[PDB]
Parts: C-alpha cells; structure tokens; sequence
RNA sequence: UUACAGGCAUUUAAUUCGAAGCAUAGCGAGCUAACGUUUAGCAGGUUUGCAUAAAUUAAAUAUAUUAAAAAAGCAAGACCGCAAAGGUUUCUGUAGCAAUAGAA
RNA sequence: AAUCGUACCGCAAACCAACACAGGUUAGUUAUUGUAAAGGCUGUAUAAAACCAGGAUAAAGGAACUCGGCAAAAUAGGUUAUGUUUUCGUACAAAACCACAACAAAAGUAGUGACUGUUUACCAAAAACACAAGACUCUGCUAACACUUAUAGUGGAAGUAUAGUGUCUGAUACCUGCCCAAAGGCAAAGCAAACGGCAGCUGUAACUCUAACGGCUCUAAGGUAGCAAAAUUCCAUGGCAUUUAAAUGAUGUCCCGCAUGAAUGGUAUAACAACUUCUUAACUGUCUCUAUUCUGGAUUAGGCGAACUUUAAAUGCUUGUGCAGAUGCAGGCUAGCUAACAAGGGACGAAGAGACCCUAUGCAGCUUUAGGGCAGGUUAUUAUUCAAUAAACUACCUUUUUUCUGGGACGGACGCUCUUAUUAAAGAAACAAGAGUGAGCAAUG
C-alpha cells in the first residue's frame, strides 16, 4: 500500500492551510466569513465578539 | 506437525486448549496473550490509522492477488524500524502489543529528550524485553538484546534481527517471528552474514541491526480449528487446479494432471527457477540456499549452450 | 424463480449512469449527443426538462 | 526452419520543418511560430482567444502582418495559368480588375482585425522600423481588399 | 466492315427469399457473480467452558479460614424454535394466478 | 429569518412484473394468560348427475399394496435404576414412573464423505466443490508473481523465509514398498507426495493333491503390506452360514483380483447427514374392497366474452385393392331427422422445417510430440550509453485432417496384363471367380 497518511501529515497539513477572510453584516451584528484558498465555498466562521482583528488566532 | 496428542496433553504453557465440546473447537489450539502479558486491545491514536481493504485489486480495479477479501476491519500501525531519530535518548517501554498484520509483537516505547515533550514510537519487541525495560541506540550502548549498533560493533557469534541492506533505509531482513542471523566474518568494508533462509551474502559493514530475536515463539504451535476462522482474517477459499475445466486451466480436463503440474499460465512449478540468471544483485551473493554456489547458478545455461 | 424484474428504478442512478454531465465527460459521450443531434431527436437525454 | 524469411526495413519520411497545425503552443517561441505560420483565419482567432494575455508586441506585429495573407478572393475573379507553380516572383493564376474577397471571409477578418486594434496601443512607442513598414504594408493591403477603410495609427 | 433488333456468353449487388457464423466500432454490473464504504435486523427457551468487585455481604475475628447466584460479562461456524432466508418430498397447475406459481 | 419537500397510493386495483397479475417489495410502532382494544374489509340466482380437486368418518384384517411403506396414520413430551460404544466432550438401549387446556413423530445394519458450509436462477443438492490439516517446489526485497503499450503506475505489502506465490492430497488414528532406462520437461549431470511404469515358462514331499524347494528367458523395475464377489467381477443369480412358509435381496465369510493396491493415497474410525441400502416396533383406506358425507368446480339459468385449428366437404361398416395399414377406389352390406350430457378406439388427431442416423463449398468450441509463423515473457549470442537476430521452453495467431461402401464405423481396395460364366462377330457390370506384374538381357539385340 504506497498511499497512506498518518496522522502526523494530516496535523501538518491542517497546520498549512491558507483562507481568505471577508467581514460582513447580519442583523446589525458583525461576522468573519472565510475560504479555503483550495476551494470556492464561504463559510460564517465566527463572530467579532469572540475574534480579535489584527492577530493570527 | 499437528498431531492430536498434543493437544490432548496440554502441556506447553502460554497456549489456549479449548475443549471438544463442538466439531469446531475439537483441533482448535490458539495464544493466551493475558497469560504471556501481551496487550491485545486498541493502538496509540497518534501512531495508526483506518485504512479501506483492497482485496488483491490494483488501480485498474482487477484482481491481482487471488484469494483474499472478505475480512474484519483493518487498522494499520506505524513502526519505526530505524532508530536513528532516537540515537542519544533512551527508551523505556511501557506495553507489548499484538498486531493482526504481522506474527511478531510490537513494543511502545517513550523517550523523554531533553527541553521537549515526551515522544511515543513503535519497534519490533526482542525475544525477552518487558514493561519497563530500557532501549538504547547508537554509539556507546552495551551488546544486549534489544540495542541497535552498526555491524562495526557486534560480535561475530551474536544473534541479531531488523538488518539494514541500506546504510539507514531502514531494517528490512529479518522479522519474522522467532528468526534471527548471525555474522560470520567481517572484511575490509563488507560482513558475511548468514540469513535465516540459510544464504550467505555481503552486507556493508555501516549497515544497523539489532541484537537478540524476535519476540514470538508460539507461532508454530497455533491450530485454526475452523473454516470461518481464517475468512475473519481476510482469506478466501481456493479451487484446485484439476477440478476445473478446460477453458480455465491446464489441468481443466477430465484426465487429472495429464501434463506436468504448472502454473495457471503453464510455467512448470516443482523445480524452475525465476530469479533472473543476469540479475545485477548477483555481485553481493555468495552462496544460495542449499549451498548452491553463486557461479553454478549464473552460469548454467550459457555452458549448455556451448 | 420468476423473472422479468431487471428494472428497479433509481433517481439517482440514472442522472449518474445516463446524465448530460456524463455524456459531456468523455469523448464517447460527445459523439453519441453529436449522434443524436444529427437525426433530430426531440429529447437529447433522459436527464432534460423545462 | 523450412519457410524462409526476408526482412526489410522501412523508413517513414517526415518534413523536415513542424507545422504548427494541431499542437498547442506552450512558450513564447512556440506561439509566434504557431501565428505565423497560421493557415485559416479560424486558426488564428482559436490562437488569441486562448492564449490573449500570453503576448507581446512581437506576436501583436506578426498577427496583423499575417492577416491580409489569410484573407483569399473569390475563385470566380482568378483564372488559373496551365502548369504554372509557385515561385519567386510568380502565382499560378492571374486576378481579373477589381477582385472581391470571399463572401463569408469579410465578417471574421472584421472581427478579428476589431479585437487585434483594441489592444495594441500600448505598444505603440515599442515598435522598429522594420515593425513599422510591416504595419503600414499591411493596412494597405487591408484596404485594397474590403477590411478596413482607415489606418487609425497612421499618424 | 459499320449500325439496328434478337438469342447466348463474360464481368459488376445481377432471377427472388433464407442460415449457423467472421471482422471493426460503440452501449451495458438498476438482473446476477465477487468485492469496497456506510447502515440495519434476528420472539421466547435449552446445554456447555470460563470470568469478582475504588473496599461484595455475613461470620470467624489473632492464627487458620468458612458460607452464599456474592458477577447487568466473554466464549460456541452449540441445540429446540416465532420472524426471516431457503427449495427436500408429494400433489395441483401446464398459453397456467405465474415465460418456473400454489398448498402441505 | 433565505431556498427545496409537504395533496393522494405505499403487502398495493396507483410501485417492479405487457393486466384491477394467487408473484416481488425496506424500516418504525400498537391490543392479547387459555386470548385479543382501536382500526379496516365484504359474495349474480339454485340444487337430491357422472367425474375431478381439498377435508371428515369407517365393520373384520393390518404392507397381503408397490420399483420402493410413495401418500396417509400413529403417546408424540419429561425423569430413570442398570448396560453398551467413545476422539472421554458425546451418542444409544431400558422395565417403570410423572402429564390441566394448546404444540408434537423412531431405532438398528451396510456403503460414501470427518464435521457447520457451497453448487447447475427454469428437470440433477449429491458420494461433486470448499474446508481445518500434511507434503513438494519457487522467492534475499526494486522479492517471486499479476494488471498494463510500459519507458509509467498499481496490487503483493509497507509485509521480509516461523513470510509470500503455485501445485496435488483432504479432520483424526495406524501406515505409505521398487524403478529416472527409452521419448520429453525441469535442474547444481540430479528430480517420482513432478507427469508416469511396476513379467513369463518349467520340474519337484509316503496314496493322491499341492509345491516349502529347483532350472531357464527378459526388463529401468518386475505389485510389498493391506483389502477384496467390491460404487471395481465377463462366466454369475459364484460356494457355505444366518435371515423367510418361499431369498437374482441384506449381513458375515472363502479368494491372483477379466481389469485391487498404498498422498490421482491404502485400511479403520466416535459424532454428524431433507444422501443410497436392508431390518425391527408401532401405525394406518397403500391394499383384500370399498361405502357414505362436507367444501369448491363441473353440471342448470341471466349477464359478459377468449384460444390452439381450418385446400374444399352433403364426412357409415367389412374384405379386396393400391407410394405396400382407405370416410372418398372394387365386391358384400347399411334407410326416420338435428342436437344435448358422457367416454376417448380412428381421422397414420393438434403443438415445434427430427434432437437419433446419414449427407454438406458446412459453422463453432476444446486437445495434441498434425504443418507454418514470432508478435509478450524467460533463455542464448552480439552491440550502444528502454536495443538487434532466434530450428529452444511457455503464451498467442493462422491453416489441414480423401473417396468407394447392399446406411455409417471397423476391415479391405484404388495403376497395368492373362483366364472363367453371359456360346461359336466385336462389346458388356457386381466389395463375382482363378492367376501374374512396378522387371531382366552388352546378349537373351
Ligand atoms: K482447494
Ligand atoms: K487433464
Ligand atoms: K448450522
Ligand atoms: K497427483
Ligand atoms: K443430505
Ligand atoms: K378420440
Ligand atoms: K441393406
Ligand atoms: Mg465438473
Ligand atoms: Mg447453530
Ligand atoms: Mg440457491
Ligand atoms: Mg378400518
Ligand atoms: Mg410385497
Ligand atoms: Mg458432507
Ligand atoms: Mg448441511
Ligand atoms: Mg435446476
Ligand atoms: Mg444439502
Ligand atoms: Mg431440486
Ligand atoms: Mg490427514
Ligand atoms: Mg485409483
Ligand atoms: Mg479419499
Ligand atoms: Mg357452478
Ligand atoms: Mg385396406
Ligand atoms: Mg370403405
Ligand atoms: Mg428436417
Ligand atoms: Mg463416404
């Protein structure tokens, strides 16, 4: 079997992943959208009460 | 062999005698792993992985390896045969484990290196190592079973398993349950090692290996008792070649062995040899299993030729 | 045993087996629509409606 | 071995220079060649479509030059001479006065030449004089035959 | 000799209809065969080999120990059997209810 | 907080089967001691034929039936002192005792496979296959081997000779003898648990018989133990004993056995079997020998409304005749008319351009030491830093495998001369008959 991934690739490569971040409005209340860079699908990640711009959480 | 006074007797320890209370438990003989101290439950999480069976079929989807499929689930183990990572920090072992995938045990072992977190790995578990023994690799470790030490640094007449054909690929030889090799001669950059098969080869002398056996040798004395006992492990039942028919194998006629038994694609099977006779790795062989010398083997039919 | 029940109807078998996204995936499949537009068939696929 | 054999070898001739026909370019050498040794006007449409922001003003120049090439007159306004071939200097036919293009041809060199004019004049002070007298040479035959009626970089 | 009409012959699908088959390219594993991933099901009873607890409950109470279904478990290609999966024997049916069914 | 599903059918007259088709179709829930809450569903008009199907009861006998206890019937269940066999776990016999209403069905002998399992959808479920287990052989890791145009890639295996590939035997117990000559295959000049083989004649012990014991020929070796009228035996229903009133049967036993025999295994074996064989107990409409009866169809009435088939018809018997078995032709007979219910002798009755046999410009699949080829792998030789050639082994491709004939096969025959019968011109056939020949001579011109 020449095609295996072990757990310790699978923890890099989540490590090595890029996004795309976008902010936006609902309801009066802010939220962080992100994509991953290898796909084209948005996603409501969290809210800017939890998340601190600027940093790399 | 197997004969029914040995089960009857009951004598070896480590073994599991089940009553003839069913046609199928009347030969069974298996391993007591509670009584030998074997730990027989799930593997490290950070050390295995799920895997889909494949059931002998390539890429192309067709059967490439006949008679298999058909099994219990199948978690794969992460072993690290080459402890060059390791080399300075020694190792206590914490479990002895058994793997489906292999007749050998496998040993949990924890390092602590210095200013870092402690680092959890797999080896092949020598003839007598126990929880809570220490493992050492590298330069300045005793001649001991269970140590990893260049062929530069183990004596001639010792025992070693898990050898190193490449400088540090990894240990590729020796395996198996209950097999070992042992170094005959040491010459200039090369060793004569005598290999479980019974063949004499040369073996770089900065090649690894580890000192003692392996740690199985009740391998022998198992007994599946049942059909089904063998499905559960991923085997599947086979057809002989003179019950078929015509369009499916040479014997398929109603005559049994009309020719010389063969291969289902004709190759005669009782004594052909098919390892090349131009092969590269002839170089490093010095005498075949049997005794056979090297040279009668490479020139045999260029002579008949002549 | 009796027979005459080969058929045991599937949605999503047959988009997947006979969709235009399938015959559009191959060179094959792009012949046989190509086929199909020559002699002026009203339905291309099983896979169409309006 | 009672039937004898006789082998022979063969050879299969190959042209000696590639035409640029089916394969796709993948340099910047490859397209150039590929434009200009361009056969039908489909071709070199297929040409930039596809590959549009791999150019520069070299292949901008080869294009347009190449262009009045591809497009063909009418076979009623040609009489075709009796065994001549190409050569240095003369064509195997000669043009009645005023030769029209070909009916279906007008529109595409149209369309394509539309697209070509819209792009290039951000390479206009990167030109030779060479590139030069290729361009103005060939919007002139661009005008003989019913493409253009203005040069619009001739000043 | 040339032309025309006719009879016969040669060649080209050549009086008409009809095979089992051979070669090349495409469409099929929603039936069935093996396999992969995920999911679910099998009343009520019987026989047998093992298994003891954050400190099992009582008595002995040291010493020596003893009694108790004191176990919300594992094992069996185990047994009688409702569902279910099969198709052993008989009869009915035979263009039939059914191009393979019904009752026992 | 947007978007899509929400009606109706869903063990069915609405889904899969051409149908309102006795077939097929997944999961989740509900009442009920000997019963059963909710909910759901519903059949043209009659009856005192034969016959057919599915049930019930039956005097006396109880397998006398039949290829065969087929089908039907039957105290069927539980606990036992004692005995037998075991692979020590099991399995079987057993007088007797114990049962509220429901449910109910044997043992022994032999043959073959250890066992649970799997198989020809639609005539074969088995002794066939698989199986745990034994042995032989190949494979040093970029392993052998398989898929592929392979220069890729993938399975083997992320396994490492206590492992993996292929082959034959088939739990277990006791055993497993000799041969590698010739023609092949493979290999380290050797290999049989690789493919295979394993004789004949003749003389001899008190009377007889037999031959313990001799002589000769030949071969690579000459079948050892075991078992044996067999799932193997042509004479054949072999001889003897048991079993019955009666034995081509069953069991045991005698035995160079046309043509038994040791891993294409030999001989036994507790348990197991919708397998084949025989016997015992009991039970019975299987039978002597049938009778009565219930339910449904048939049968009678109204309504609705098919199919096989049809050269034309107003369509008797008998003997004779004839393409050789006559409703239709010749003689001798036959005289109210049309149907209903019932039976099935004939119409060489209907259904499917005979399958058996022979004949083809025949077709296809399979096999091999029938001919030819090299186009994959292996092997050999040579050359350049994944190549070229081939009388070899495996795989693959393509082609050939007469006619005559008292049907075909088997056997025999096919050219050319002389002679016999079909009279005394010539000619004249049969797988009719009786004899020659495919040369010789340098002189035998
Ligand atoms: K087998
Ligand atoms: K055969
Ligand atoms: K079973
Ligand atoms: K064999
Ligand atoms: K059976
Ligand atoms: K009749
Ligand atoms: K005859
Ligand atoms: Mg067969
Ligand atoms: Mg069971
Ligand atoms: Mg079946
Ligand atoms: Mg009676
Ligand atoms: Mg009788
Ligand atoms: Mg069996
Ligand atoms: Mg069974
Ligand atoms: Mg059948
Ligand atoms: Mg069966
Ligand atoms: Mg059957
Ligand atoms: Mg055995
Ligand atoms: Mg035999
Ligand atoms: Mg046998
Ligand atoms: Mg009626
Ligand atoms: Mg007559
Ligand atoms: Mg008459
Ligand atoms: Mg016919
Ligand atoms: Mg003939």
């Amino acid at each position: 079997r020449k095609n295996i991934v072990w757990p310790e690739q699978l923890e890099e490569q989540k490590r090595n992943k890029q996004y795309e971040y976008q902010w936006v409005i609902s309801n009066g209340k802010k939220f962080i959208a992100r994509r991953e860079s290898t796909s084209t699908k948005w996603e409501i990640w969290k809210s800017i009460e939890k998340v601190t711009p600027g940093q790399k959480p | 062999k197997y004969t029914y006074k040995f089960k009857q007797a009951r004598a070896v320890p480590g073994l599991v005698y089940w009553k003839p209370r069913t046609p199928g438990l009347r030969h069974k003989i298996s391993i007591d792993y509670d009584f030998l101290g074997v730990y027989t439950g799930a593997p490290h999480k950070d050390l295995s992985a799920a895997v889909p069976k494949l059931s002998g079929r390539n890429n192309h989807g067709r059967i490439t390896a006949r008679h298999r499929g058909g099994g219990m689930k199948k978690v794969l183990r992460q072993v690290d045969y080459s402890r060059e990572k390791v080399d300075g920090i020694p190792g206590v072992v914490e479990r002895v484990e058994k793997d489906p995938n292999r007749s050998g045990f496998l040993a949990l072992v924890k390092y602590q290196p210095e200013g870092q977190l402690p680092i959890f790995k797999y080896h092949l578990a020598p003839a007598e190592i126990k929880a809570g023994d220490v493992l050492l690799s590298g330069d300045g470790a005793p001649v001991q079973a269970g140590s990893t030490l260049p062929l530069r640094s183990i004596p001639l007449g010792t025992p070693i398993h898990n050898l190193e054909l490449t400088p540090g690929k990894g240990g590729q030889l020796a395996r198996a349950a209950n097999v070992s090799a042992v170094i005959q001669s040491k010459q200039l950059e090369n060793a004569i090692v005598k290999l479980p098969s019974g063949e004499i080869r040369l073996i770089n002398l900065d090649c690894r290996a580890t000192v003692g056996r392996v740690s199985n040798h009740l391998q022998r004395m198992i007994n599946y008792g049942k059909a089904g006992e063998r499905r559960k492990l991923g085997w599947r039942p086979s057809v002989r070649g003179i019950a078929k028919n015509p369009n499916d194998h040479p014997h398929g006629g109603r005559t049994n062995g009309g020719r010389p038994s063969c291969t289902p694609w004709g190759v005669y099977c009782k004594g052909q040899r098919t390892r090349r006779r131009n092969n590269y790795t002839n170089k490093f062989i010095i005498t075949r299993k049997g005794g056979q010398p090297i040279r009668k083997f490479a020139e045999a039919k260029k002579l008949k030729a002549r | 045993m009796k027979r005459g029940m080969t058929y045991q109807p599937s949605r999503k078998k047959r988009i997947n087996k006979h969709g235009m996204e399938k015959r559009l995936g191959t060179e094959d499949g792009r012949l046989t629509i190509l086929r199909r537009l020559e002699k002026g068939r009203w339905r291309l696929t099983v896979d169409m409606f309006r | 071995y009672r039937n004898k054999v006789t082998i022979e070898y063969i050879k299969l001739k190959e042209p000696e220079n590639d035409d640029y026909a089916t394969r796709d370019p993948t340099n910047y050498a490859q397209l150039l060649g590929a434009i200009s040794i361009s056969r039908h006007l489909d071709r070199t449409t297929y040409l930039y479509e596809t590959f549009k922001d791999k150019f520069d003003t070299i292949h901008y120049v080869t294009a347009l030059t190449k262009l009045p090439g591809l497009v063909h007159y009418r076979g009623a306004d040609l009489v075709m001479r009796d065994g001549v071939q190409w050569s240095e200097g003369v064509k195997p036919f000669w043009q009645k006065p005023n030769a029209q293009p070909r009916k279906h041809l007008l529109p595409k060199a149209q369309g394509l030449l539309s697209k070509l004019e819209e792009q290039f004049p951000p390479h206009l002070n990167n030109l030779f004089p060479r590139q030069t007298a290729n361009l103005i040479w060939a919007y002139g035959q661009l005008k003989r035959k019913q493409v253009v009626a203005a040069c619009p970089f001739l000043g």
